[PDB]
């Protein structure tokens, strides 16, 4: 099996999760503190799929903090017929953990159960936002309070690729800023989380070190958690 | 009668 949860930061679209009998394929949109999430249950085989009952998961606090909507799908499934689910999310406020979905179904007599992961992640939620350095530079120093900001220095685990990072930033959420840092190797970005009850201003720079294959990423919003969040969502992307 | 909204774990 295949299971792409972890390659959805920076992306909307994709197979979520592929097996020898199903393929979960996934188109998602979002706008402020919405969204919308199509799954697609492709059938590759050639006998139906019956009683299949996807449930959405959500763990202790996630509830709390992420709504989830949906209606009930076909008990049946045809063979090498692919069917639809639509998912309306509403961010309530930021959160870490990710919905899980499960689905279970007859097969020819053999019980089938799958899990994975749902690509909705705090970033989901963050829409890019331009702005003139000077205006850049005011917020940044509005955010000096040291609960504020979140650094990470980490090895890069792919090729320090200025086209392809900043493509990155882009599918994160964030607004690529230019000529904003005098360095014209850094990358600084700058957007908003939606959340039901704020927006939440979040900042970023991003200091590639070349010759070492390092980079420094750090990022300022006003809520701590979603400081750390962002930022461990961010660096795993480079 | 067929086809899917395609997606795809290989090629491109």
């Amino acid at each position: 099996f295949e299971d792409n949860f972890a390659r959805f930061v920076c992306k909307n679209n994709g197979v979520l999760f592929e097996n020898q009998l199903l393929q979960i394929g996934l188109k998602s949109e979002f706008r402020q503190n919405l969204g919308r999430m199509f799954i697609f249950y492709g059938n590759k085989t050639s006998t139906q799929f019956l009683n299949f009952t996807p449930t959405l998961i959500c763990a202790d606090d996630l509830q709390t903090n992420l709504n989830l909507q949906t209606k009930p799908v076909d008990p049946t499934v045809d063979g090498g017929a692919q069917v639809q689910q639509v998912v309306n999310i509403e961010c309530i406020s930021d959160f870490t953990e990710a919905p899980v979905l499960n689905i279970q179904f007859r097969y020819g007599g053999t019980f089938q159960n799958v899990s994975v992961k749902l690509p909705i992640t705090l970033n989901k939620f963050f829409q890019p936002t331009e702005m003139a350095s000077q205006d850049f530079f005011q917020r940044w120093k509005q955010l000096s309070n040291p609960q504020q900001e979140v650094q990470n220095i980490f090895k890069a685990k792919h090729p320090m690729d200025t086209e392809i990072t900043k493509a990155k930033i882009i599918g994160f959420g964030s607004a690529l800023l230019e000529e904003v840092d005098p360095n014209p190797a850094n990358f600084v970005g700058a957007g908003i989380i939606h959340t039901k009850t704020t927006q939440i201003g979040c900042l970023l720079r991003l200091e590639p070190n070349l010759q070492a294959q390092m980079y420094r990423l750090t990022l300022r919003t006003s809520k701590d958690t979603v400081s750390q969040r962002l930022c461990e969502l961010l660096s795993e992307q480079f | 009668p067929n086809n899917w909204a395609d997606f795809s774990s290989t090629w491109p």
